[PDB]
């Protein structure tokens, strides 16, 4: 997918098994799927971060496609959840798709220390965001049997970065000439 | 009490982040978590709206994230070489067409804004390598030649008199030279990007090269020919002071190729050209 | 109702019964040049209702393989009535715009367009050394550029939508004034942008201030593909003013 | 020349050269 | 002409074709025919310029010679005008020769940026000054059939120069000795 | 001095050091349409300095046999900058003018031109029954019409200067706004005319409001005939305003 | 509020240029564009009188165009050479008859006025070239010998005692020497030009050499003979402070030939001697 | 010795040597 | 900027940089 706009969309569809997993990523602001986002890029110019993160999701199926999804945040000190039941025991939002296409899940600042390192460093690893099917993806006849979802990220009022440093998300391996 | 203003400067508590207030369970038909990204606006929901929060007194401050702080650090923008190999008259002087495009580190930070207006602090770090064993008494001259002024073509060109241009003479063993420059553009802000040309034909130039002419930096070893050859490398550092920036933009994702242009190279397997790391699948953290 | 809009400019009125609000770029509404920011001393000409009106560009067809489209302003309006005449008879021009992108389908169609207005969108060329995009490529006129079609001339700009045709990632385009046309929610996008530049007025012929970029982030799908789903763009200058009159510039 | 202020904890905020470009980093907010 | 006082005069005479061109120069203060004027020489010690310029012309024919001339300023973004019609669409003065021998044309500051570079640099190239015959050069019998015109230049109240630099209108190629 | 004049309009300034005052037609100075006399409800466009400036027409040569010249307004200004563009993109237009006729010779030349501005100069055809002057004949453009030269097509208007090309006597043209350029006295004529019509605005393409007629009543004589004595006309619209914008009308 | 005066100095807004006011169409018999250059006065017409202008608020300032600014920059006025080749006693000292006529760059600026009165700031840039490999410990003495005082004829002449003359001793490795000099003329201003002689006969001298005697600058390497030979080049820079200038004049158009004289060389094709570039014809921009 | 001035933003305009020729560039106007 | 105090034996207790980390050893008690 890298090199395509499809690297930005998650596909949903009618499931045959219940409570299936949709996606799972680390919540660390400068960790991998989210390092290249704007907040991830700026966070990469600083050594420490703190505050709550806001993840939003916009459903892009037809106006006749329905779906209920569970978005969960698993605080640290445990592995990523292996089932919807395990995931829903953490912080979560049950999203019902309807007239308003977008939902937001806030990953609260739940940490031992007041700040965490922006770079991938275990001790200050913030947990995971996983998405599961709450019910199913239902559609009437003659309607596309698959649909995309876009995912966004930004910082809440308490977001803050500290200790400026150079980034490792960009480099120079030769002279930049005229 | 400005003095109060001064105390905040010393402790770096000028811009405080807000507190998290206590929230409670709710059951209503106002659903803040729901919205429409189509509007082009970010949902304004805060933690108190989704979970039940406790009261926490935020101490964090945003001073270090200010545009002044982000762009206010000296970074290398050029490495000048005067390498005496076999002809002192030809090798003891050189010139550089000034720009902030040759070093990726600082170029990328400035390019996170479309326009930026600032004063500059230039610091120079000269180092004399004794190729044959002695450096003698090295005295350097760095002269700023604004566009239009005569450029020296020999180590004794009359232009080195510097009757009106600004020159900084540095003597080996003294502190690193440094000076300030005021905002130099003929416009109100420097263009970090420019979607324009200098004409309306297929041969017109495109980009910041049309607007960012800063002149030339001419330098020479003032000392006359010495028996032992030296290689003098002068690194120029730049720092922005009293900064303002407008219209933020996406950071450069691929390597830079050339100055004044957004041109890039792309290989056969594109994931190697960007910092994005391939995920095994959607569910592998 | 929060999902209806009527925009009246000059003798034109545009409506939409499924909008997602409107965006006012950088929060500033277009306004005329003030004497404190002005620099060119001659009195400006302000065509008013004859130039500040909606001009509808050529329609484009959105299909399951479309990669995007882009237009540059004021270039796209160069052959449009009085506004177009004024930009060629004068050295300087200044103007804001109301951009209204239109695209309707049905409740059984799905797809998403990211509609963005970028200030100073300096295009890149790929794998061509220091050769930059040529003038005629970045001045397509009202026909704009359909990403993924052109016959590789040398000064042809990048056609990589995921890298914003300029070496930066698509997902970050949201930092610029933008909206989405998500077929299940809305059928139009409205962006109102002020004049943005480091000088108070500029050459309308050598400099393009804004670029309208429309990229389909979610593929158009339906079970009635033979029905063509076009995308139409209508742009209205706002507070257009010109200065330094002379003969008409003839380009290329 | 500089801006002496009083409360007693004076903040002699000196500017040693005659050009605005010469002073250090700007105050925030 | 260089090396003669005639390098300072433009010759006028009875024309056989209408609306002929008399002269054409760039308006840039430090550009070529006007680099050696006093304002051009001073402008050459600075990098930037701004403000309006004042061009004056003094007719030197007999008191019985008449003439009407069109002096025009063409703002940038277009080529120099090829005809009187093309030229008169820009800023202009129709000069009628009579008891007062001199006329002045003001080239207003019409620029994108607040200043321009004094040195020949396209982007900040200010346009042209051209002169054409509005009617003709008429004389009674027994009167010289040609006459000269002198051209002057100075700066208006808004003229201003900035960023001192060394000049390229003078050089030293050897020692100046006793 | 009562014999000097400087007329500034837009970015143009015209001077003359031998005038015979100025004439303000019917004693009314040009002014914009007021809401009490207006009728077309849409808001007018007023180009201001970009259209209200001097436009110099093609010069004419006056010789011992010249019979006259005429131009019709606004027709003569149809290919003149912004004013010309505005008259074709709009259904209606309204404007006054400053007409400055220039002609210099010497103190040893003699001759007299009667310069007249006629409202509604409906031309006649001679000995052709009820066939009237054809559209292209009365719409010569900036080149006007040189009396006594044309190749007799049928719808060609009268070329009889003594009968004002309309069946009335030349000596009575003085009842219209006029001046004389008597070579021994002055070398220019200046007439400033208001908008005159029975409707507040009108089609700039089908209707010519004023006609500039220049007839040499006293033959040009001198003892240096090889020196050509041209006549140049410079016209500046005043208070030009247009209404009812649309696509550009293409004529003939 | 002088303090207000100080703020203007810091921002360089002491001398403001006037605003352009709005003007309107006019029809009158007052014709400002018309005048008579014969009077020797420049027509005083402004843009508002010829075109219809808008109101523009001018921010430009003329501080940098002041005579203080124009002549207040250090330019080289001399390059002194002490080259040890084969006789330390003869080559370790030298002398220079002071003047501001040898370097074209600054000479030309000063010569744009007929008279000028100013104080001087002299800065010296010495550089020791190690011709054989070592510079040892170089100590220099620069002595100002006003007209009449004894000029040294050997490196140990009693005149180097400097009992009353001013001497500056510089030691290699310390900052560049610098000192100020007050306005030195016996008249009220320095003559940049002088149409006079020192007598009334065919052999009298003509020009500024009659009036601008400034004395001699005698210098020597204080250090005694060292094994390794060095070549010490001292460049003298001058800057005018607290300046006043009278009667402006045309700038020098051809190269300078000699000091204190307006004499020039002219070749066979004169257009090569002046900065005027040949035009193809009157209508070729 | 130097000219302290007040408004509070003092402008200590110092002249470090006892000769007028020693001071820096002059004030304009 | 610093805290001038009076009794007359002033104690100009200067802090030359704009960061708290830059000052010397702390006062006791
Ligand atoms: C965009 C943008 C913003 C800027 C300002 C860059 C500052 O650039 C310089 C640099 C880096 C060095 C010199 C310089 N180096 O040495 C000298 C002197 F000491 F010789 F004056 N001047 C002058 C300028 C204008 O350039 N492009
Ligand atoms: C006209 C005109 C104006 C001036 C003043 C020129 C200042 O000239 C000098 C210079 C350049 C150097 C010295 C000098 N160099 O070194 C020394 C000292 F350090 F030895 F005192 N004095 C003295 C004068 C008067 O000279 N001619």
């Amino acid at each position: 997918n890298i090199g395509n706009v499809s690297m930005y969309t998650v596909t949903l569809s009618p499931q045959t098994k219940l409570a299936e997993e949709i996606f799972a990523i680390k919540v660390d602001i400068a960790s991998h799927p989210l390092a290249t986002t704007l907040i991830g890029e700026i966070a990469s110019y600083f050594t420490h971060w703190t505050g709550s993160l806001r993840f939003s999701f916009m459903f892009c199926g037809t106006a006749n496609t329905t779906l209920k999804v569970l978005l969960a945040y698993t605080p640290p000190g445990i592995g990523k959840p292996r089932s919807r039941k395990e995931a829903m025991l953490g912080t979560h939002v049950v999203w019902d798709v309807g007239l308003q296409s977008t939902v937001s899940l806030v990953v609260p600042w739940i940490s031992a220390s007041q700040y965490r390192f922006t770079t991938p460093d275990t001790y200050s690893s913030a947990g995971y965001i996983t998405c599961w099917y709450q019910t199913n993806f239902v559609v009437p006849p003659n309607t596309p049997n698959t649909a995309e979802m876009l995912c966004f990220v930004s910082g809440c009022k308490d977001f803050c970065l500290r200790m400026a440093r150079d980034t490792d998300l960009h480099k120079q391996t030769g002279p930049i000439t005229q | 009490n400005p003095v109060e203003r001064y105390v905040d400067e010393v402790l770096n508590e000028v811009l405080v982040v807000p507190n998290i207030n206590q929230s409670h369970p709710t059951t209503s038909n106002a659903a803040p978590v729901l919205d429409a990204a189509e509007t082009g606006h970010t949902n304004k929901i805060q933690p108190e709206d989704t979970i039940e929060t406790r009261y926490v007194q935020s101490s964090q401050t945003l001073d270090e994230m200010s545009v002044e702080s982000f762009l206010g650090r000296s970074g290398c923008i050029h490495e000048s070489v005067l390498d005496i190999v076999d002809n002192y008259n030809d090798q003891s002087f050189t010139k550089w067409n000034i720009n902030l495009q040759e070093m990726a580190q600082i170029r990328r930070k400035f390019e996170m804004f479309t326009y930026a207006r600032f004063d500059s602090e230039i610091t120079m770090v000269p180092s004399v390598a004794a190729k044959d064993g002695h450096i003698g008494h090295i005295v350097m001259q760095y002269m700023y030649v604004p566009p239009g002024a005569p450029i020296p073509t020999t180590r004794d060109d009359y232009a080195w008199q510097s009757g009106t241009n600004a020159s900084v003479f540095w003597q080996h063993g003294q502190p690193f030279p440094r000076f300030s420059l005021p905002f130099l553009s003929i416009a109100s802000a420097y263009y970090m990007f420019y979607d324009g040309y200098d004409g309306d034909t297929y041969k017109s130039r495109y980009g910041t090269v049309v607007t960012n002419d800063m002149g030339t930096l001419c330098s020479r070893i003032v000392t006359s020919e010495q028996l032992h050859k030296v290689k003098v490398v002068t690194r120029i550092y730049h720092k922005a002071k009293h900064t303002k920036a407008w219209c933020p933009r996406p950071p450069r994702a691929v390597q830079y190729s050339h100055t004044h242009t957004t041109n890039y190279k792309l290989s056969s397997e594109v994931h190697n050209d960007v910092a994005i790391r391939p995920r095994t699948n959607l569910t592998t953290v | 109702s929060d999902r209806i809009i009527q925009i009246t400019r000059g003798d034109s009125t545009i409506t939409s019964q499924d909008v997602a609000n409107a965006v006012v770029g950088y929060g500033v509404w277009p306004h005329y040049l003030t004497p404190q920011d002005a620099t060119a001393i001659d009195k400006p000409t302000q065509p008013d209702t004859s130039s500040n009106r909606f001009y509808t560009l050529d329609s484009k067809m959105w299909n399951s393989t479309s990669k995007g489209w882009w237009w540059k302003l004021p270039d796209a309006l160069k052959d449009m009535g009085i506004f177009g005449e004024n930009m060629f008879y004068h050295f300087l021009g200044r103007s804001g715009y109301t951009v209204h992108v239109q695209c309707n389908a049905s409740k059984f169609h799905q797809g998403t367009l990211l509609v963005v207005m970028i200030p100073e969108h300096q295009l890149a060329t790929v794998n061509k050394g220091n050769v930059n995009a040529g003038y005629k490529y970045t001045h397509p006129g009202e026909a704009g550029r359909e990403v993924g079609t052109q016959v590789e001339n040398e000064k042809q700009p990048s056609d990589d939508n995921w890298l914003n045709f300029d070496g930066t990632l698509l997902g970050n385009l949201l930092i610029f004034p933008h909206q989405f046309i998500n077929l299940r929610s809305n059928n139009s996008a409205t962006l109102i942008v002020p004049y943005v530049n480091a000088v108070p007025m500029d050459s309308m012929v050598r400099h393009n201030n804004w670029s309208l970029v429309i990229i389909p982030v979610c593929q158009l799908q339906s079970n009635n593909i033979s029905n063509i789903v076009p995308i139409t763009v209508s742009i209205s200058p706002m507070c257009a003013e010109f200065s330094g009159a002379r003969a008409k510039t003839v380009v290329q | 020349g500089a801006q002496v202020s009083r409360q007693s904890i004076n903040y002699f905020n000196i500017n040693y050269f005659k050009d605005a470009a010469s002073s250090g980093a700007s105050r925030l907010d």
